[PDB]
């Protein structure tokens, strides 16, 4: 909820997570999703856990294919 | 290591209702999967042709961050085209869409992952799964 | 480099009839030619499709040997999504392949080459022209 | 593609994770915020807030308005 | 991905005025608005233009940070000579600044958005929308 | 960029120029004329000339024409 | 490497007279020039706006193909600016793509060829030089 | 005036000059220009002379920049 700041570190931009927010410890890798400005920092193997929960598509999106044929 | 292709059903099948089966399955197979642009451009529809594109889209986008996205290629299109010629004669009908799905994976030998296989079924040379 | 995007029709078009007015239009505009690959799929399954389908694919790869293909990209989807949306909504119907194909064009801001303008005018921020 | 895995390293008393080049920021942000969800940790420039630009500070009078394209 | 191109003439408009429609279309689509390299420049030169050009730019600063700022390349160029030559022979007139604008929109296919429509209506293949 | 510099090479009796992979020709092409104007060699993909595929062979009355596209 | 940005004036007059004296002086420098992509927009407009521009766009692309384009940049646009704010308080008038080419090359300390250097002597702190 | 056909050579397309159409001995290195499907072979330094020759513009081809300004 607070800040941080990046820094190029073997030549990536790399993260300092607080231990404010760290990971837990049983965590050793970690996926990162890159999509616009924002990056998910997501453990390795739960990757798709961010999108499932929450980021509701909208109620009329189109189930319909409507695929001519 | 990119070993699945995931056509257009499943992934409004998820994007609509984000089901829990394929949640773990997702998980799983992370990096192992990858979309067709055909199936992009049928997502990117559905949303755009929603009242909230907006938002639709946002969830497109955080999904096809994750998947890799393949761009067809002639491989795919002469595999189609061989695909589309069989399906005459034999007198199976297949989606024009689905049509260039199954002839993306048969080219760079992908596994097509479906909810409805019957469809798909019809093409021969093909491995279809079911995730839903 | 590359201007002109050419359509599904017009191609068949000069494949079969090789009209003389189109020569011109392709000497004089040679190297700025290109098709999607979604154009080649129609053509290798027309070809296919055909009595003598080693024959009529030869003369189809002649003539792909001379244009560059153009791969279906996330761009092209994303574009013919919304074409797609766009014509939904205003009712102008228009076919999956040729919108497809125009996602392609507008995605890269190529000219539309066809021989049915009335199909493609439809789609908007498009440029058509009609070579025949 | 869009995924891309990378591993974790403890520096400077942080857990810190490297940003490989396909997810690498923009050089611009000079700041970051992290967001806490589940396990998952989001990483979002700091400030990029449209609504806080808008009601931020706002600019001279002697901005000319007029283009002065040439013509 | 990036669906807008903010023109030169909304890009002040917003700035000065701070329009409430503007922050809502501008939140709606955060992530998908852009701004071609010729626009900075204009801006820049208005703001160092003023008596105060440090307290100008720093707002501008702003601005720009949250849009991404699209590097002119060949491809605007090419398309940008095009839109003037078509432009040229049509007789409609429109600025040297605004032309290059449009030849980047084009080139990769965006929406322009400016509050000046008839001005941009008169180049070909490009889609306008007004924000204000 | 376009521009791309490169040596020279003597092999099967027949001296030799490398394509770097800036200038390096399409895969496709298979075979390739040399054209002589002063010292400058110019290489053209060889039958790449449209007037001899539209008097080449021609394709059989059995194309479909329609593109029995689904609708 | 790069040393030296041609202006548009000297392309044109290089494109349009092909003069002998800029036969030898091209050659010897090969490698070392480069455009901006404001020059490429106003030959290409040129060519367009020919009665062949097939014709003439084939002599440009061959010039392109030897000399490095330059894409206008943030920092092109940011010394443009200043170029131009400077320009208003000196009262000196340079031409709107002029303008463009200076901070161009102020921003990557290239050396300016041009053959009226009149023009360009009112902006400060650039190399200028005069092929012709 | 006849023909030839590349090579993958040294991770590089390449080309074998025949003998009829070699090189004058004293062109140790040669530009290589891309223009289209076509590649120029132009002696080092030596690198615009095919441009200058022919490839005439038109006539009518605008010396006016037309500059607004």
């Amino acid at each position: 909820h607070m800040e941080t700041t990046e820094f190029l570190s073997n030549r990536s931009q790399a993260v300092r997570l607080p231990k404010a927010v760290a990971l837990p410890e049983n965590v050793k890798r970690v996926e990162v999703i890159a999509v616009g400005r924002t990056r998910i920092i997501t453990p390795a193997g739960e990757t798709w856990d961010e999108w499932f929960d929450g980021n509701s598509v909208s109620a009329d999106f189109m189930d319909n294919r409507e695929q001519p044929g | 290591m990119l070993k699945f292709m995931l056509d257009t059903n499943i992934c409004i099948f998820t994007i609509k209702n984000k089901p829990a089966s394929v949640r773990e399955r997702f998980n799983l197979n992370q990096g192992r999967m990858c979309i067709s642009s055909v199936t992009l451009m049928e997502v990117i529809y559905g949303a755009e042709k929603s009242q909230m594109p907006e938002r639709n889209l946002a969830v497109i986008e955080g999904f096809v961050s994750r998947i890799d996205v393949l761009d067809y290629d002639a491989a795919a299109a002469t595999h189609t085209g061989q695909i589309r010629a069989e399906l005459a004669l034999q007198g199976r009908p297949v989606g024009p869409f689905d049509q260039m799905i199954a002839g993306h994976a048969r080219s760079r030998g992908l596994i097509i992952v479906t909810n409805n296989t019957r469809e798909f079924e019809r093409v021969g040379g093909l491995r279809i799964e079911d995730w839903s």
